[PDB]
């Protein structure tokens, strides 16, 4: 096979990275752990809170959006009713 | 065969076989696995002062030769000399272990000492990589326990000690109950027996050192990745059989089923060994040993490697440990009897050495533990024994599916996680 364009990821061994040195990791088996728990006592009033921060992000939009939507909607229904048939028989042509 | 030992207020062991040289040495039942996070690089310490310029021109002029070992299991403090000058090794001996024991720690030495181990030690660090990596292997496979502690010791820990910390070391661990005094080359018995009894005294007897707790093998693995480094290697292994078991020697042969190699020398790549197929088409690795290492509490069966091919070490991994697999379900017989004549072979090398230093670490760290050194004729006798059925059985306790302990340094990056390795432990079946 011919060769190919330079990417920005190699492989296994040539990665494409820069060179490491210093930086010692150490791990355990998944056998030497506790039957997975984590979740409540340790890894429960650490949940949620990862929404929290990103929370107002979300809300606000959704917020200003919801009312908007709700806003405009109602004044549709007054408009097709005896109580605005007049204001609606205004701003319709 | 020879292996007589003797008791009186303390143990006495020797092996005399006419040749050269005679040594004689105090050897101690407490090592780098006795010590502490902090205090630990105490031992390889006390073997620097004893082997310090001071005490070497005191045992040179009067013909004599030191010689220092530091073990986790173990500590030795060995003297050579001449078959007739057997009485002048004792009186240096004494001399360094009671006279000499408010000397020597004496600053300007102790500094001396000191500044040189913590270089000899940052030497090591910087440059042994295949022993660093081993001991880093010891360091996460038993991790938080006794057996953890590297001989040398930390680099921390190492100037931080004060001659205080020798001493309470001394104190605590060179005791009479915790300790053999050997004479090996060709020395007799009764005239080393003797020369011991002659000055009585005992020196803290009835005393007896501080236990601890039983050291415990983890599935883990420590990766020193460095980039810079032009090679890459590794030890792997697995919980093994601790000296003093029923299957001490049946792991040893698993180890020399699968042996040595060293890619460069051509008699090595025509060994008799399935795996060194595998290996050779595109050149996996430099060089690769299988050991079985044991101690009194625990141990290691694995191997060790190093290799430039930082692209292909998944398959290094991969079929080295397809063929463990084998031990489990398909070991062959004429696999386990060229074991059989090979670790005859190098296992008398071991014991049967030209160098009576060597003898006596072998004769004490043994009669230190099982109270008796095993005479050579007798493993043979145990080492034909075992069948193939042996080998599988202990594969299928040690080997098959099981957690391991993973060490590397260099080039590392091709070395996939710990679970990717752990999975070829073992082959799917119906």
């Amino acid at each position: 096979g011919p060769p190919s364009g330079k990417t920005y990821m190699g492989w296994w061994g040539h990665m494409g990275g820069p060179k490491q040195k210093g930086i010692t990791s150490y791990a355990v088996s998944p056998y030497a752990q506790k039957p997975l728990q984590g979740i409540f006592h340790n890894a429960v009033f650490n949940s949620f809170r990862r929404f929290k921060s990103q929370f107002l992000y979300v809300l606000i939009p959704a917020g200003i959006y919801w009312y908007w939507w709700k806003n405009g909607n109602e004044y549709n229904e007054f408009l097709y009713s005896k109580a605005g048939r007049e204001e609606l028989e205004r701003v319709n042509v | 065969a020879e292996v007589t030992q003797l008791s009186n207020g303390i143990v006495v062991a020797t092996e005399h076989n006419p040749a050269h040289t005679a040594s004689v040495g105090v050897v101690f039942g407490s090592g780098a696995a006795n010590e502490n996070p902090y205090n630990n690089g105490v031992s390889n310490l006390w073997k620097n002062i004893f082997l310090s310029k001071e005490n070497s021109a005191v045992a040179a002029k009067e013909g004599l030769a030191l010689s220092s070992n530091i073990s986790r299991d173990f500590q030795s403090y060995i003297v050579s000399s001449l078959p007739g000058s057997t009485d002048k090794s004792l009186d240096f001996l004494n001399q360094s272990f009671i006279q000499q024991k408010a000397n020597l720690l004496s600053s300007s030495n102790f500094e001396a000492t000191k500044k040189s181990v913590l270089k000899q030690v940052q030497d090591f660090e910087d440059n042994d990589h295949p022993n660093r990596v081993l001991e880093h292997l010891h360091s996460t496979a038993f991790q938080n326990t006794p057996l953890s502690l590297p001989t040398r010791g930390t680099l921390e820990s190492l100037e931080n000690l004060v001659v205080a910390d020798l001493e309470s070391f001394a104190n605590n661990h060179f005791l009479n109950s915790n300790a053999v005094v050997v004479g090996t080359g060709n020395i007799k018995h009764e005239d080393l027996v003797n020369s011991i009894e002659s000055k009585n005294l005992s020196l803290q007897t009835g005393t007896k050192p501080v236990l601890k707790k039983k050291a415990a093998f983890l599935g883990s693995e420590v990766r020193l990745r460095d980039d810079t480094l032009p090679k890459a290697w590794i030890s792997l292994a697995v919980e093994g059989e601790p000296v003093n078991s029923p299957n001490y020697f049946v792991a040893k042969l698993a180890a020399q089923i699968f042996g040595s190699y060293n890619a460069f020398e051509p008699a090595s790549r025509l060994q008799g060994i399935k795996l060194l197929d595998n290996i050779q088409e595109y050149q996996l690795c430099d060089n690769f040993n299988h050991f079985s290492l044991s101690y009194k509490d625990s141990g290691l069966w694995g191997f060790s490697t190093a290799t430039r091919n930082v692209t292909m070490i998944d398959d290094l991994i991969h079929f080295t440990l397809k063929q463990w697999n084998r031990l489990t379900i398909s070991v062959t017989d004429t696999e386990v009897e060229r074991a059989k004549s090979l670790l005859k072979l190098q296992l008398g090398q071991l014991y049967e050495s030209g160098n009576p230093v060597n003898d006596a670490n072998l004769l004490g760290a043994e009669v230190l533990i099982k109270g008796s050194k095993l005479s050579l004729g007798e493993a043979f006798k145990k080492i034909d024994a075992i069948t193939v059925k042996d080998v599988k059985a202990w594969a299928g306790k040690r080997l098959w599916d099981q957690d391991i302990a993973i060490a590397g340094t260099g080039q590392i990056e091709g070395l996939l996680d710990y679970m990717r390795i752990r999975s070829d432990m073992s082959m799917m079946r119906w």
